[PDB]
RNA sequence: UGCU
């Protein structure tokens, strides 16, 4: 390490490039996530008193505790609830314009939401074939589960999509009919279950921690509940200086710049990490924050329901165990459930429901981001604290600005309090203060005189995608850009990894050395003349953002000749298998469906070489988008409000399109015939 | 913002106090709503004039004293519950603008004022429309057609209709039995009303002490580490070939080879070295892809699950119990300070053969020198050779996966120097790999030459001895099993030259910036901690040894590798503090070395860097 | 032909409804639900497959062809063994595309052209861009969101779907969307996409042509005084360790946008209480076709009066403090700066209130000027801290002062005299010139101090060596830079001062009376008609053409402009009057004939000639007149003051001319006799089905032929608009019942 | 069956 440690030329900061392990293969899981599960179920139950009393812990519902009992040598699960209340009034009171633009989101912004954003997440746990699921899969089979058994049709808005979900959990008895056919039964009791049920599963790929951790998603029963309070949090959070989550990139550099003020006689730097984060803190924390915040602003009764459903569900969480804990007699290996055999998670068997297992404290998942945030910004707000503090979600800096030493210690232990009084635990091993300022990180952003560029964090991205070359390429040269505009990569290092991403992109299209590709040009005298060919290059530090046959046409480099078979519209090889719809402007008829190619020879695509029925249903749904498309070009601008059901509205669509076909009546007619 | 394009800013802006939209159902829709009445009171006194007056007084958004003063003077007077929209001085008689759904069938609401009834389409009820003139019914017809037109195009019909309507549902109810099921895990309902009064206790605190040391990381105890890694690093050679294809090298390496086993090791036994010698006779054929043999079985482990199953089943004998899974703890090896110091050695090739971009302006220029210097100096090094073959196994290796092949695939290590001469590097023998995920292992027998032998640094590898013209070679001959997804990521291992590429820029474009002028020849004086002591050294050696150190280091990334660099972070920073007369204070329990010592365990290039970090000093004055 | 598009849509429409019988009994509006289900396009890691999928036997899927050969040379391109769905199923092998580079069907040179179109533009903007000398040197970054690339035609986010609309699909449009559409970044759009349609699907074009005219900020570490104006080349121009000299103009509009609106606050503060007046006047002056409101909403700038003139339209400005040639920007502060009304007593019957802005309580504010970069804290008057990052042996004599003067720091001045006060710009311009002869108030306001180690020399110069050194001013030990978290809220003052919302009171921001700027070119298309400031052109025949415009088109502005012209009375086109009427003898005729012709004819104000001889007389009426000479008769025709352009009352030639069938005022056809919409339309009616009424093509369509009744079709639904007869507009109707409730209000 |  002393290899890493300059001392005349750089200081360690910008050297801090050299202290990652990347371009190395990431550590993987392996095996099953149950004891990792299980320990982050019974951690909460550790931490709530001073000393660990898991077998007391577990009858506890809501989670709040004696300004006496929060532990201050350790992490402290829970919270005080006048300590919450009051600094929650005080983080309303301070930063008013953040609650107008919450009533502004509220009144306005709420309404608008479609509960069509639900499908924009990665994949979801289904509560109807107990698996996980892509998240338009889930979605469209619960707005179906939900129209089947409400007798109604769901409203586009996401409240009329909450309301939908908030029925159906009062009736008895619920069905699922969907085609293979099959149909599946749900209580009450069961379909709260399934509405309660996080599935559990590894990260695979992560780097920078020596342990395996265990990711969990929700369903589709409560995603749209919590969709609602993190958009208000992203609201208020967008609106208040301590907030450093809905920033990112060089908005979070110059908003952490803008704070970076050092004039008093004692200014120091804490940046640290909050430990045990997302298993400290107690939904009921964020409910009565919440709460708090709506009661301040005049709210009605409906919204805080609505707000504090999410929390609720959350308290009666039901985390999905593993495929068993890990026993061996001798040199066997045998996966056993919690409860058959004693293991060091004894206690927690009265919580297990099936296979999975209930959790009152604690979040177990980053679900509430942007809630954390905001519950740990209001524990900020108090008058001992005068520092400036910024928070993401659990790693945060803060800068003091102090006449003394004495006085910038007390504001440190005040805020370590401040933050354990709501349950968050600041890592005292990850917590460190430099008494003069000047020296910091956050967020992996380490500034000495500046935010320094950080090498091998862009070295991931420059392997080649593997759609096609041009796409390839181009995205290649712009993530080097963007490296070399954030200021991570320099002239050097810029053209240098402009060189590897080359070599490496040739390569992998059989452009290098002798391969099938190149003999075959070589046996029917085909120049290159690009890159993907085996071309020399075209593209240049300065030249990254320009295309790379534009720039070859401009150079001379690719003749008209050449140029009129590359980008020919009609070419075999990026040839559409359906008829596709062209505007023409200022013309008699401004709509003309022809049979159409990409135009560039080399976008081909590649095959990939290998709930069945909703995919056939997707399909039918891609069928009538493209037609809507072709009658409708105006919802391609705008949103659709057009008047009936598809049918009717593309029927009339059709029909006066052909009285302005300027053909025959007659013809018009006859077309008209056939109209179904 | 928040205003519909058709309602004028000043009504607006009027309306945000009138009443508190926060509470109505669809506050925002009954804003509008209320805006469109408004509008429709200003567009029915649309200028008019009356014994030098206005013909109308709108009552409509006014302070209720100046409503009272005038219909005082009026002599009328209104409750407060209901007050008409706007008086008329002609036919003297309060009206009031209302909206409905339905012009039919409609009748007075009030008996102290009359009702101006409006429809969404803009049509007004007979009375409303004697009453008023044409040019008011335009008027109004119009805004309230535009109106229409905002609504239908915001989709915002079924709440406009609502709205308008009178009674409404609350846009969101909780039932009672979801009520139960809620209130489950909480001691509190769904709206907490907690009794307890708000307030901040104070709680007694810890003290901040200071980090006036810098830590001292633990270094374990235990046997030196083997050399855990896909191929041999810094003992890696090579033999020239005559030029040609691989399938021509091949032909000659195996036709004049002579194996002979000198050192054999239990993890691969001497006798798959038949295996090595198949695949090299059905390479020099054109036949890559062989059969099976009696000893691709133990070169491979196939079938080895079965027996090792059944061995666990005869020897079961106990009581069940916990997995308990222990990691052995080594040592820092004596090696890597020597694959270090070999890894420098210059070598007479460059072996980054990078073909150069474009030129056209002149940063283009200042770049590609940068590059092409920075290429020069690490060029000609014995790591960049071990990247080179690492590149081209990996590559070979992984092109032939992604397939369920049963039989046995030979994928050969050879470069080619500039002179034509063929380099053969090793080969790699894919065996059957029946592969699903990125993560499952394919069996592998990788075999490449040797520079020098040692049993502490190679236990697992059986040494041969290859006799080709006159020269003497050694071959390791290691059985080992490689993951898709490990062998992807070393297919592009040519990406570690960028960080001490990123080092060398830095200091050359630093030194060209502070003195306003390029050298692109600066090669600086950098001081280090060499042996603990601080000494001077150049910067061209410098970046050599970060290239070697980062390639040592990529090669050898796990989980305990990432977790120490994670954790070095933070002591990093401190030391830079320090250097630089900055205090450190720390929390109360707050011991920043425990989580760098949990991911120190068995990496050898992990202790590397702990023991450079002790070596270093501790205490800056 | 035509026919095949129908028939390819009827064709489709009835498989869709064949192949999907449910997914139609949905509303028309569930598409904005059900467009997103596309599934089955997702894929994992495409980067670890591509080395493997390359070298397949057969890597490429392609629609079934017979372009390409089954064996070219003996190489085998396409494989047809399989056809397991023999519908886009034929795999091709890799070297395909490289058999279609030579040996392949050929397409137009247009076509070719038309694709490449905008990459061939970012290519010629790239090499037309002079390639400075590359200056090396330390920078500070400051982090600021900047254009991605440059557009054709800058356009608000509001009317960017209208524009889009009125360039694709006129068809489905309304008046209102019309109206709210950028029309010069509609043409030039449909110029942009002619051929570019042809080449591109639907969405293609769409979004091109969305790019085209869309800003897309993006947040990139920049150089102070360096913007490149565009993040196109930021990667070449621009690093931490050097910049590209460039010489690139604005080339904008802005700075003509600055001018007009300049000119309208200087004339809308010689009113009573400006506010309105600006307010009403910005909703009446249209830029080409575009209203002044949306044309504001389009150029978000720096400037002072844009932004004075945006904020009265509710939007906000981005404008910051400057004083001289240095920008402040507070970054907290306990007040807003305060201003104290220094009365000054010199003498009894001259005495001037010159005031001057200070701070109350801990502030903290960063300063820009040059490459000098950095911060300073003060507390009230008095300066605690200032951090400068400047280059080396640089002269900080400048941004210094203007430090001080920002805060009131030193006093020679602001409470004092050193000299009698008279105005505040010669004041200002006193003490700049007394504290650059002069500037040893900073030192004995600072301090000295002996060590070397403080950057300040006393001579206010960084880094060079001396004895002393100034106190409390070090280097910049970390960067600094102005952010502004919550959503800044503007508010106009009742004198048109801009001020922002503080925490404790209103600070201001901008403020009219010493924002100095000469007059300049107003922006092209600008039209004063409906204003009350016509005399903001500079041009007599403007200035004439405006009036008449004014007076033809509106005959409540006909009446009251003859009532104030024959009377004397004040009107807000006096100063016009007099400035296009030479200096005559003919206002005693000139009332006259208006007696006369008003007695004769109370219903004078109908016909458009009646009121452009009523114009005529009450415009030579308002004149300046000769007192040394007699009255003679009105003439028929004169001359414009300072011009050959004839005016004429009977409208035969020159400036006006009314023919039997139109009206041409200054060669434009103010007035058609049948097919015209002075007056206007409404609405009036949304419907499902076609009225009993014309459907015309498109709105422009309807707009030119004038019928009585007409249609538009937009998203399924008709829209009749049919005639304004009301006399006056939405606009001044609300305005006349707000004023009336306000002076109400008042007793 | 050929990336310095």
């Amino acid at each position: 390490m002393n290899l890493f440690t300059p001392l005349s030329e750089i200081n360690p900061t910008t050297t801090q490039e050299l202290l990652y392990a990347y371009t190395g293969p990431a550590p993987v899981a392996y095996g099953t996530r149950t004891r990792a599960v299980l320990e982050n179920i019974i951690r909460p139950y550790q931490y709530f008193y001073k000393e660990p009393n898991v077998q007391r812990a577990l009858d506890i519902k809501t989670g709040c505790k004696e300004p006496e009992d929060i532990n201050v040598e350790g992490p402290s699960s829970g919270f005080h609830t006048a300590s919450v209340l009051k600094l929650a009034d005080n983080f309303f009171r301070k930063y008013r314009p953040a609650m107008e633009k919450l009533k502004y989101w509220i009144l306005v912004k709420l309404p608008k939401l479609k509960y069509a954003e639900l499908s924009k997440g990665r994949q979801t746990y289904s509560f109807i074939h107990k698996r996980n699921l892509p998240a338009p899969i889930a979605l469209e089979e619960t707005v179906e589960f939900l129209e089947q058994n409400l007798r109604r049709k769901i409203g586009p808005t996401l409240l009329s999509y909450c309301q939908a979900i908030a029925d159906v959990m009062e009736l008895d008895e619920t069905t699922y009919e969907g085609a293979r056919t099959y149909t599946i039964k749900f209580s009450r009791e069961e379909l709260w279950d399934q509405m309660r049920t996080l599935n559990t599963m590894w990260k695979h790929l992560e780097r920078g921690r020596l342990n395996r951790r265990t990711i969990a998603t929700p369903s589709m029963l409560i995603r749209g509940f919590v969709k609602i309070v993190e958009d208000a949090a992203k609201e208020i959070l967008e609106n208040v200086p301590t907030s450093g989550v809905p920033v990112g990139g060089e908005e979070k550099l110059a908003k952490l710049a803008s704070k970076q003020t050092f004039h008093t006689a004692v200014t120091g730097e804490l940046s640290g990490d909050q430990e045990k984060f997302n298993e400290c803190l107690d939904p009921d924390a964020m409910r009565l924050m919440w709460t708090v915040f709506l009661r301040k602003l005049g709210c009605p009764d409906w919204i805080m329901e609505l707000f504090n459903i999410p929390f609720m569900v959350f308290k009666s969480k039901l985390a999905d165990m593993g495929e068993g804990l890990v026993y061996t007699k001798g040199k066997l290996t045998d996966r056993k459930p919690l409860g058959e055999m004693p293991s060091e998670f004894d206690d927690l068997v009265r919580n297990v429901v099936g296979n999975s297992i209930s959790c009152r404290l604690g979040m177990f998942m980053g679900m509430y981001n942007l809630t954390s945030t905001l519950l740990a910004l209001i524990s900020i707000e108090r008058e001992e604290l005068t520092g400036s503090h910024v928070e993401s979600s659990d790693d945060f800096i803060h800068f003091f600005n102090c006449k003394t030493h004495e006085e910038m210690f007390k504001q440190a232990e005040t805020l370590r309090l401040t933050l354990k009084l709501v349950g968050i635990n600041m890592s005292p091993s990850k917590c460190i203060l430099i008494s003069p300022a000047g020296i910091g990180e956050f967020n992996s952003k380490f500034h000495h005189r500046d935010f320094v560029g950080n090498v091998a964090t862009e070295l991931p991205a420059l392997v080649p995608n593997g759609t096609n070359p041009m796409t390839d390429l181009a995205m290649g040269l712009n993530v080097i850009k963007h490296s070399v505009n954030t200021g991570q990569m320099n002239l050097c290092t810029g053209a240098l990894a402009m060189r590897i991403f080359n070599h490496a992109y040739k390569y992998a299209y059989m452009a290098l050395g002798v391969t099938r590709r190149t003999r075959f040009m070589e046996e029917n005298a085909i120049t290159p003349l690009l890159t993907n060919q085996g071309a020399s290059p075209v593209h240049s530090f300065s030249t990254m953002h320009l295309d790379e046959v534009a720039l070859r046409r401009h150079l001379g480099l690719l003749d008209e000749e050449t140029l009129r078979r590359i980008l020919n519209p009609n070419n075999p090889v990026t040839q559409k298998g359906d008829p596709s719809m062209f505007f023409r402007i200022e013309n008699k008829m401004p709509q003309i469906m022809e049979d159409y190619s990409v135009p560039s020879c080399f976008k081909y695509t590649l095959s990939r070489n290998r709930h069945k029925a909703l995919l056939n249903k997707e399909e039918r749904y891609q069928r009538v988008t493209s037609i809507i498309n072709k009658l409708f070009p105006e919802v391609l601008i705008q949103e659709a409000s057009a008047p009936g059901t598809v049918r009717e509205s593309l029927k009339r669509r059709l029909e006066l399109v052909v009285e302005r076909s300027d053909l025959d009546e007659e013809r018009k007619k006859r077309i008209l015939s056939r109209i179904f | 913002t928040d205003r519909p394009d058709h309602i004028d800013s000043r009504v607006w802006e009027l309306s945000e106090t009138q009443e508190d939209w926060i509470t109505q159902v669809h506050g925002h829709v009954r804003r509008v709503v209320e805006c469109w009445k408004y509008t429709i009171c200003c567009l029915i006194s649309n200028m008019h004039t009356h014994r030098g007056a206005p013909q109308y007084d709108v009552f409509k958004w006014q302070d209720r004293s100046t409503i009272e003063w005038i219909c005082s003077k009026k002599k009328v007077q209104y409750p407060e519950r209901d007050t008409p929209d706007l008086y008329d001085n002609e036919r003297a008689v309060a009206y009031k603008v209302l909206l409905v759904s339905d012009l039919s069938d409609h009748s007075p609401t009030s008996g102290i004022y009359h009702d101006l009834a409006f429809n969404l389409e803009g049509e007004a009820e007979e009375s409303c429309a004697l009453v008023l003139r044409g040019s008011q019914l335009q008027d109004i017809k119009g805004f309230l057609c535009r109106a229409l037109e905002w609504v239908v195009s915001n989709n915002l019909t079924q709440e406009v209709v609502e709205t308008i309507s009178g009674e409404a549902k609350l846009q969101f109810s909780v039932g009672t039995t979801f009520r139960t099921l809620l209130k489950r895990d909480t001691d509190w309902d769904v709206i907490p009303t907690p009794r307890v009064e708000p307030n901040v206790p104070r709680i007694e605190g810890r003290r901040w002490t200071q980090m006036k040391k810098l830590p001292l990381l633990k270094e374990k105890e235990g046997p030196p580490s083997p050399w855990r890694a896909l191929l041999l690093g810094a003992d890696s050679e090579y033999i020239v070939c005559p030029p040609g294809t691989d399938q021509e090298a091949i032909s000659w390496i195996h036709s004049q080879s002579e194996i002979e086993c000198i050192r054999e090791s239990k993890s691969t036994p001497a006798s798959v070295i038949t295996c090595l010698t198949s695949s090299l006779q059905s390479f020099a054929e054109g036949n890559p892809v062989r059969s099976r043999i009696h000893e691709d079985i133990i070169a491979f482990g196939i079938n080895k699950k079965q027996e090792k199953k059944q061995s666990a089943s005869s020897s079961a004998s106990g009581e069940w119990k916990r997995a308990e899974y222990q990691v052995e703890e080594m040592s820092l090896p004596p090696w890597v300070e020597e694959e270090m110091v070999l890894l420098r050695s210059d070598q007479e090739d460059n072996w980054i053969e990078l073909e150069k971009n474009a030129i056209y302006t002149e940063v283009d220029g200042v770049a590609e020198g940068l590059v092409d210097k920075y290429i020069e100096i690490v060029g000609r090094t014995k790591v960049a050779s071990v990247i080179e073959k690492w590149q081209i196994a990996a590559t070979r290796t992984f092109s032939q996966l992604h397939t369920d092949r049963s039989r046995i695939t030979a994928c050969p290590i050879i470069t080619r120097d500039p002179s034509g001469n063929c380099q053969f590097w090793g080969m790699v023998l894919l065996g059957p790999h029946h592969v699903k995920r990125d993560t499952d292992n394919a069996p592998l027998l990788i075999a490449e030459i040797m520079g020098e032998d040692t049993e502490e640094k190679y236990p697992k590898h059986s040494v041969f001895s290859l006799k080709v013209e006159e020269k003497q070679f050694l071959l390791s001959l290691k059985i080992t099993s490689f993951s898709r997804n490990k062998l992807y990521t070393f297919s592009n291992i040519r990406r570690v030259l960028i960080q001490p590429a990123s080092i060398y820029s830095q200091v050359v474009l630093s030194r060209a910036a502070e003195n306003n002028s390029l050298n692109l020849e600066v090669n600086p004086e950098i001081q280090l901690y060499l042996e603990g002591a601080q000494r001077g050294m150049t910067l061209y050696q410098w970046v050599r040894m970060i290239l070697c150190l980062e390639f040592l280091m990529a090669i050898y990334n796990n989980p305990q590798m990432e977790g120490f660099l994670a954790n070095m972070r933070r002591l990093h920073m401190s030391r830079h503090a320090m250097m630089e007369r900055r205090q450190v204070f720390l929390p109360f329990g707050s011991r920043p070395e425990d989580k760098v010592n949990e991911c120190i365990i068995n990496n050898p290039i992990v202790a590397y860097l702990a023991k450079g970090w002790n070596s270093m000093p501790n205490v800056y004055y | 032909e035509s026919e095949c598009t129908l028939r390819a849509l009827v064709e489709e429409y009835n498989g869709a409804c064949k192949e999907a019988p449910k997914e139609m009994s949905k509303q028309f509006t569930d598409y904005n639900t059900f467009k997103r289900y596309t599934t089955s396009k997702k894929d994992h890691a495409p980067q670890m497959r591509l080395v493997y999928s390359v070298r397949k036997p057969w890597p490429i899927s392609m629609t079934p062809s017979k372009e390409i050969p089954l064996v070219f040379n003996g190489t085998k391109l396409k494989d047809t063994i399989l056809d397991l769905g023999e519908s886009k199923r034929t795999r091709a092998n890799i070297v395909v595309p490289d058999y279609w580079s030579k040996y392949g069907s050929q397409t137009s040179l247009e076509v070719v052209n038309a694709i490449l179109y905008a990459e061939d533009l970012k290519v010629q903007r790239f090499f037309s861009t002079e390639w400075g000398e590359i200056r090396y040197g330390r920078m500070l970054p400051f982090r600021k969101p900047v254009q991605a690339c440059p557009t054709i035609e800058e356009v608000n986010p509001a009317s960017i779907p209208h524009t889009l609309l009125q360039v694709f699909c006129p068809q489905y449009t309304t008046l209102d969307s019309k109206r709210k559409a950028h029309m010069g970044a509609v043409e030039k759009l449909k110029r942009v996409m002619e051929p570019i349609c042809k080449v591109q699907t639907q969405e293609s074009a769409v979004h091109i042509a969305r790019s085209l005219i869309d800003s897309n900020k993006k947040w990139l570490p920049t150089v102070v005084d360096h913007t490149p104006r565009t993040a196109e080349m930021a990667h070449f121009l621009c690093s931490k360790y050097h910049y590209v000299h460039t010489n690139t103009q604005d080339l904008s509009d802005t700075r003509s946008i600055d001018n007009l609106c300049g000119e309208l606050v200087k004339r809308s503060l010689k009113c009573r209480c400006p506010k309105e007046t600006l307010v009403a006047n910005l909703d009446k002056i249209t830029i080409q076709g575009r209203p002044m409101r949306e044309v504001l909403a389009d150029h978000d700038g720096e400037l002072p009066y844009l932004g004075i003139c945006r904020v009265a339209m509710g939007l906000s400005t981005h404008h910051t403090m400057k004083i001289r040639s240095t920008k402040f920007s507070i970054l907290n502060s306990d007040h807003p700066r305060i201003e104290v009304k220094k009365v000054f007593s010199l003498s009894p019957d001259v005495q001037v209130t010159i005031p001057y802005r200070r701070f109350k309580g801990k502030a903290k504010v960063y300063f820009q000027n040059d490459q000098i970069q950095g911060y300073f804290s003060c507390t009230d008057r008095q300066i605690d801290e200032i951090k400068i990052s400047a280059p080396k042996n640089a002269p900080l004599l400048e941004p210094l002062l203007d430090i001080c003067y920002y805060g009131s720091f030193i006093e020679p001045g602001f409470e004092q005299t050193f000299g009698y006060p008279a105005g505040k710009r010669e004041f200002v311009d006193s003490f700049f010139m007394h504290h650059s002869k002069d500037h040893k108030a900073f030192l004995i306001h600072m301090g000295l101090d002996k060590d070397l180690s403080l950057p300040l020399s006393p001579e206010l110069n960084w880094k060079e060596p001396a004895l002393s050194k100034v106190c409390r001013v070090t280097e910049l030990d970390s960067t600094v830079q102005p952010y502004t978290s919550a959503t800044r809220e503007f508010v106009l003052g009742e004198t048109l001062n801009v001020y922002t919302q503080h925490e404790n009171g209103l600070e201001l921001l901008i403020c009219p009376t010493e924002i100095r700027s000469t007059r300049g070119p107003l922006p092209p298309g600008t039209n004063l008609s409906g204003s009350e400031f016509i005399d903001i052109y500079q041009d007599p025949f403007s200035r004439a053409k405006s009036l008449l415009k004014s007076t033809i088109l509106h005959a409540e502005r006909c009446k009251e402009f003859v009532g104030n012209m024959l009377e004397e009375y004040q009107d807000p086109a006096e100063t016009t009057v007099q400035s296009l009427v030479p200096i005559n003898t003919w206002g005693k005729s000139a009332k006259r004939k208006l007696q006369e012709e008003i007695t004769s004819d109370p219903d004078w104000h109908q016909c458009p000639r009646k009121r452009a001889k009523m114009s005529y007389l009450a415009i030579i009426a308002g004149s300046i007149q000769d007192r040394d000479k007699k009255q003679t008769n009105v003439p028929r025709a004169f001359m414009l003051r300072g011009s050959q352009i004839e005016y004429d009352m009977k409208a035969t030639r020159g400036l006006v001319v009314d023919t039997t069938n139109r009206i041409i005022v200054g060669g434009e056809t103010v007035l058609r006799e049948g097919k015209g919409g002075p007056e206007g339309y409404v609405q009036t009616g949304v419907f499902e089905e076609q009225p009993r009424c014309y459907l015309v093509d498109t709105p422009d369509h309807g707009l030119s032929m004038g019928l009585s009744r007409f249609c538009v079709h937009s998203q399924g639904r008709y829209f009749q608009y049919e005639k304004k007869i009301s006399i006056w507009e939405e606009t001044d109707n609300i305005k006349a019942t707000i004023d009336s409730q306000r002076d109400l209000k008042r007793r």
